[PDB]
DNA sequence: ATCAATATCCACCTGCAGATTCTACCAAAAGTGTATTTGGAAACTGCTCCATCAAAAGGCATGTTCAGCTGAATTCAGCTGAACATGCCTTTTGATGGAGCAGTTTCCAAATACACTTTTGGTAGAATCTGCAGGTGGATATTGA
DNA sequence: TCAATATCCACCTGCAGATTCTACCAAAAGTGTATTTGGAAACTGCTCCATCAAAAGGCATGTTCAGCTGAATTCAGCTGAACATGCCTTTTGATGGAGCAGTTTCCAAATACACTTTTGGTAGAATCTGCAGGTGGATATTGATGG
């Protein structure tokens, strides 16, 4: 490729560590948590990735059912509403 | 293009009636619109299945009343039902 | 040297983050995680910015709710520090586990 | 060269005006500067727009074809060392389109018919060891002495079949111009005196000698005469301004025999219940039109006729084996209708001969498959099976309204009406679905249940039409003896029907070959 | 020349809600009074939660209601809270709540 | 007066015979089976209508009920379910 | 002669009855031809596997007649079917035998 | 026949339910609060089921209305449908 | 002969987990349902199957609830349930 | 009890993206007006099945005791919170290619809408069959002692 | 490792309940014929998504130190468990009638559809305005400093 690489999909990795320690600390503080053990962070990351896998799977199956290659917000709203997470401000 | 309908003007009129000097933000307005849509669809489905229960093929105000009592928790319904009645009462006045 | 006792600053950020509403998880790393998950599901997908924002606010809401339940469970066990058993019990009672 | 500069400069300037289409090609690409070191290691000829600009300015272009070849060559090496999703790729495509649309009339002005650097389709080859299959395209093949070719599984030089054979050229007597052979429509056999361009003929007030290889000069037959008279009468009735006279010629008619397959040969003829072979007559008729004063073949049809002196059930039966056409008929709107007329007239003709039943196998070809005419036009949308069925049904209904055809049915319903009990009562035709599938299932009411289920699976595909001394003598012709020989000649000599000019050239070559085949 | 919304004293559009409930194919037959009743319940809920949001905004020395005000309004009323128990308000945050043992005491 | 009430009971009985020729079902458990099959029917059909509304499609066909199978039924269950669904629609189409 | 759509698709659940119930379900004004076939196939599949699981539970319980206890044992012991019915109560099913670790002696 | 049948739900009944719930030790304050939870769920099911009842213009509640109430509260009950 | 505290407890645990029979006595639950229905509308008649469905559903809900409360009590390094366990279980479930 | 190093509250003021204010169009709503259809109101009534009561019976309501569970008091290894240095990588503004989402036409394969013949599921009554609920006999871990 | 007891099983035997067979027919279901239309493909306009570029500072990352919370241990008040004893509330069967449904009439009420009027979005430009963000200094909040 002329422009830098050539069809660089850039297969992703190590993203869950992108959810940093202070980020999980802030999420816990919004939940009223005062003290956080060291092994809380990774298992909260695990819960986060489980939830994201579920919601993204539902939304993506929604989106090939719509015959689309781009994930919109409306099918996401559908996915969470089915999963028992009714969300506002997005359609 | 295709028009996307919303309750913007009606919710704004209600807000002006109940709070003349207050404004609403765009995100809060989207929350308002999705709220009214969710209540609409939940009540519509509940009343429709009540129609299915009694082999009732027509949607009238009665199963709408029943859905309001079932879904709206207690005191809210005690007004909601009443308000609807008043409305249909006025609709049965001309 | 002036030093605050453990807990006072904790409650400081408690009230700060219970008063504010701005997103606490960084947008770019979360979006990278979303792209990873989608690619692991189906390759060659594109994501709208509003969709990523919906995922961000939704996951923040789910995490803060689970953290409130975790704190309630921790207080139930006569403790102030959250533990893995806290979240495990909260998720089991909620029924997704 | 300065007059040539004036002739060719507007097109290059128009190419320059394309922004930002021409920007990557305005300055000489350097591998180090652009960051792509593998540019000049693959292509052996570096150039750009500025190279031709300075070549024009200096004045070393002896012929405009060098200019055209250089432009198409930078286009080729641009697409070669580029991904299709890239921006320079679509810029190169747009510049090529602009070049064509600008240079065609300008190059026409200088005297040449056209100025397109054209190449033929990828010429698929054939194997030599097994003598039955061919060399696959875009796949590994082995070649020896450029005359022997083999596939991957035959022998069990290595290359993948992607070469393109360029179009040939001819030279004028008083110009020496490298004119397209196809475009000017010049055949060595037709005019052995020498190729002369139209400009020289106009200047000298001379006209080319009348072509004696035309389709109209072909020997006439009663069937062909009847078909052409019917088509011409229909066209005269329509009276469209774009309608031209149509010539239908039967170029092959020979008696042949069809043999029973061994699977049912053991079962029936050996036991003494079915004929050992069936004699029929194969015929080949083609339809031609005079478009722009040039003959063009736009239809082909292959039939098998079993007359009265034939064992049953094949007796008095006409079967359509292969039919093909190219959508260059003028006017277009009547084209389909004209085809129907042919599909009517022949039937009526055999109805005058005393034939009873007609058979049609309405199956569209697979992708990249040609029946008679080779290299169908890319824009010729091949019909789907149901659309083809409706196409045949319209012709059948039109024939019924004319009382020519009594009725038609599917083979399953025809067998049900006929109360068929054994497979020996089913008509046998050369190359048909049933002769092969009967043997195949025999390899797998012992046989009648399978056959009835097979018709039930494919009832709509087969059409049976309820409608002998032929007054036309036999016409021996090995080239028209089946579609295989014509396809082989078209592929070997590059006789393509993709374009109108190529269709005309192929028609001329085919007519010359037919007229020379009758000379022994 | 009187609209059904003005005829029954409705602020939400009777025609629009009737059309939307017909378009959802909840049934094959729909009477006239049901869209009016549903619309009326709509103004009722909208009006009460707007009062709550405006009160929250006034408590926060604000004259424009924001999603934070909506969340404070919904979560501070037990009936609206149970109406929206499985519900998240975007950019609404959570109610300030600290368990007693967390306090220094 | 005889008022008939409809149920998928007998078909479930043939299903049991196909899967277990020498096994029976009590009336209480059989009503459990009927309630389960009715619940699955209602959920899948409702989800199919939900997808039809979402993608602005006014006709219910096999594609969206297949999608509802993917969304609602568990992974292995959903995959194998799509399997018999495709097999059955092809068999009926070729019938 | 007049093959039933259930037999035409090789299914034992009634395609026609599913089609009728989905029509008068009012989920759409129009219904496709293959939708009742596909849906009847899905319901037959679920009923099948729950039947083999219940029969296996009954055989492990030394019984030849499947009871609701066997259905509960089958559905709860399969985690996929468990979360399929994670919010559904079965009549006369009981609960899985489960003793807690800390509640155990010594 | 005695009144306030909320206490009529005998303490060994709560004991047996807890035994089915896997609980081996039951506190003295468990019984009253389990009674409270039971009765709360009870007015929920009775209220929505009887509302289904006057929706049908009937004076008798049916078991199928009970199924409606339970499934609407997210507690779909099998065997009575 | 006296069994130690817990052995008979776990014996009843196994006995009631291996059985599916009704545990709430029919008549008191029927009477309670009667007065609860009386609190909302007067002069009602109940089907026997309706009472059975109400009772069996309620035992199922409470059995799941006591599973939850046993888990919550175990969470606090305990084997005995106390009111804080039922409050925690119901709060995490979200009925309140 | 006072005091100093910080976080908190908050009034004020400026630039601006977002909130609010008119003009004009207008197709999709929204409304009004007959012909048509049928869903359900209304009255009479057969038939379930639901309220009520007596005796057979299967557990439910209380007092004792102490084994063991729960909870208070003590101690400490260590870890996670508080503060800080370093820099990174995320955030914000800008532009741009173009894959892809989306609007418009055509028109056919698939849908609906009855008419009709076929078979098929639901129900009632007889009578034979059968898995299993307990009841009796050992009797086999098993747990307290 | 003797001994009392709940319970798995070896066996059994009666029955409510599950299974088999004949008959009927209104209710569905498949086939046929006509009509209607939903969205596929074919083309193309156009919003927005992925990608690249560059600067910079808000917190990410890492280390240090010690505060106190989780975890372990010990032991005492006592709340429940196990169990014997008395009775008593419940279950089951039988029996009057309150209403759930089956039948018939018919009228207020809900589609169907062709016009005709009203207006909810909404492009585009203009003015208004609540509050984001930074400044500065008054006011709790914390923690351990003199004694």
């Amino acid at each position: 490729g002329k422009g830098g690489a050539k069809r660089h999909r850039k297969v992703l990795r190590d993203n869950i560590q992108g959810i940093t320690k202070p980020a999980i600390r802030r999420l816990a503080r919004r939940g009223g948590v005062k003290r956080i053990s060291g092994l809380i962070y990774e298992e909260t990351r695990g819960v986060l990735k489980v939830f994201l896998e579920n919601v993204i799977r539902d939304a993506v199956t929604y989106t090939e059912h719509a015959k689309r290659k781009t994930v919109t917000a409306m099918d996401v709203v559908y996915a969470l509403k089915r999963q028992g997470r009714t969300l506002y401000g997005f359609g | 293009r295709s028009r996307k309908e919303s309750y913007s003007i009606y919710v704004y009129k209600v807000l002006k009636q109940v709070h003349p000097d207050t404004g609403i933000s765009s995100k809060a307005m989207g929350i308002m619109n999705s709220f009214v849509n969710d209540i609409f669809e939940r009540i519509a489905g509940e009343a429709s299945r009540l129609a299915h229960y009694n082999k009732r093929s027509t949607i009238t105000s009665r199963e709408i009343q029943t859905a309001v009592r079932l879904l709206l928790p207690g005191e809210l319904a005690k007004h909601a039902v009443s308000e609807g009645t008043k409305a249909v009462t006025k609709y049965t006045s001309a | 040297p002036h030093r605050y006792r453990p807990g006072t600053v904790a409650l400081r950020e408690i009230r700060r983050y219970q008063k504010s509403t701005e997103l606490l998880i960084r947008k770019l790393p979360f979006q990278r995680l979303v792209r990873e998950i989608a690619q692991d599901f189906k390759t060659d997908l594109r994501f709208q910015s509003s969709a990523v924002m919906a995922l961000q606010e939704a996951c923040e809401a789910y995490l803060v709710g689970l953290f409130e339940d975790t704190n309630l469970c921790a207080i139930h066990a006569k403790r102030v520090t959250i533990m893995p058993k806290d979240i495990q019990l909260a998720r089991r009672i909620r029924g997704e586990r | 060269p300065e007059e040539l500069r004036q002739a060719l400069m507007p097109t290059l300037e128009a190419l320059y005006r394309q922004d930002p289409e021409s920007l990557p090609f305005r300055q000489p690409v350097d591998p180090q500067l652009l960051g792509i070191p593998d540019y000049f290691d693959i292509v052996k000829s570096p150039m750009d727009l500025s190279t031709i600009k300075r070549k024009l300015d200096t004045g070393q272009y002896q012929e405009p074809w060098q200019y055209v070849d250089d432009i198409w060559l930078m286009f080729n090496n641009a697409w070669l060392y580029n991904r299709k999703t890239s921006r320079v790729y679509k810029y190169c495509s747009k510049l090529s389109e602009v070049f064509e649309q600008e240079i065609d009339p300008v190059m026409q002005s200088l005297g040449y018919c056209c100025g397109r650097k054209l190449e033929f389709s990828p010429q698929t080859l054939c194997c030599y060891g097994k003598q039955l299959c061919t060399i696959p395209r875009d796949a590994t093949y082995y070649s020896y002495q450029n005359r022997y070719h083999f596939c991957e599984k035959c022998f069990n030089s290595k290359r993948k079949n992607d070469t393109l054979d360029p179009e040939l050229f001819v030279e004028c007597t008083e110009c020496g111009r490298k004119m397209h052979q196809i475009c000017v429509l010049h055949h060595e056999i037709i005019w052995p005196a020498g190729f002369v361009c139209d400009g020289c003929l106009k200047k000298s007030a001379r006209t080319r000698k009348e072509n004696k290889f035309s389709a109209k000069r072909l020997p006439s037959t009663r069937l062909g005469t009847f078909l052409e008279n019917r088509v011409n009468d229909f066209l005269r009735r329509q009276n469209h301004p774009e309608s031209g006279e149509v010539t239908v010629r039967v170029v092959h008619a020979s008696d042949k025999t069809v043999e029973v397959k061994p699977g049912m040969k053991a079962r029936f003829v050996d036991s003494g219940e079915m004929a050992e072979s069936f004699p029929y007559r194969t015929k080949a008729l083609f339809a031609f039109e005079e478009i722009d004063g040039v003959d063009l073949c736009f239809f082909g049809m292959h039939v098998q006729e079993y007359g009265s002196d034939c064992p049953p059930p094949n007796q008095r039966r006409v079967y359509i084996s292969y039919l093909d056409s190219v959508h260059f008929f003028r006017p277009k709107c009547l084209r389909t209708a004209v085809y129907h007329e042919i599909l009517i007239g022949y039937l009526e003709y055999v109805k005058k001969l005393g034939y009873t039943t007609g058979h049609i196998w309405a199956c569209p070809p697979s992708e990249g498959d040609d029946y008679i005419f080779h290299c169908h036009p890319p824009d010729q949308k091949i019909p789907k099976p149901k659309r083809l069925q409706e196409w045949y049904k319209k012709m059948l209904d039109k024939a019924v309204s004319e009382r020519i055809v009594h009725d038609y049915k599917d083979i399953f319903k025809q067998a049900t009406e006929d109360r068929l009990t054994s497979a020996k009562e089913l008509p046998y035709f050369e190359g048909d679905f049933w002769p092969n599938v009967l043997e195949e299932s025999i390899k797998e009411n012992d046989l009648s249940q399978k056959l009835y289920a097979t018709m039930e699976k494919h009832k709509e595909v087969f059409f049976v039409i309820r409608l002998i001394v032929d007054p036309d003598p036999l016409i021996p012709c090995d080239l028209m003896d089946g579609r295989d020989a014509f396809l082989t000649l078209a592929r070997d000599k590059h006789l393509e029907f993709s374009s109108l000019r190529r269709a005309q050239w192929s028609t001329m070559c085919m007519l010359v070959e037919l007229h020379t085949q009758s000379q022994d | 020349a009187k609209t059904r919304s003005s005829r029954a004293g409705l602020q939400f559009p009777v025609g629009r809600v009737h059309r939307l409930l017909r378009k959802g194919n909840y049934s094959e037959r729909v009477g006239a009074g049901a869209p009016v009743y549903l619309a009326a319940v709509l103004e009722y809920l909208t009006a009460e939660i707007l009062e709550l949001a405006g009160n929250a905004a006034r408590d926060n020395k604000k004259t424009r209601i924001i999603p934070r005000h909506l969340q404070l309004a919904i979560r501070n009323d037990e009936e609206l809270n149970k109406l929206l128990g499985r519900v998240t308000i975007a950019q609404g945050g959570v109610l300030p709540n600290i368990q007693a043992v967390l306090l220094p005491k």
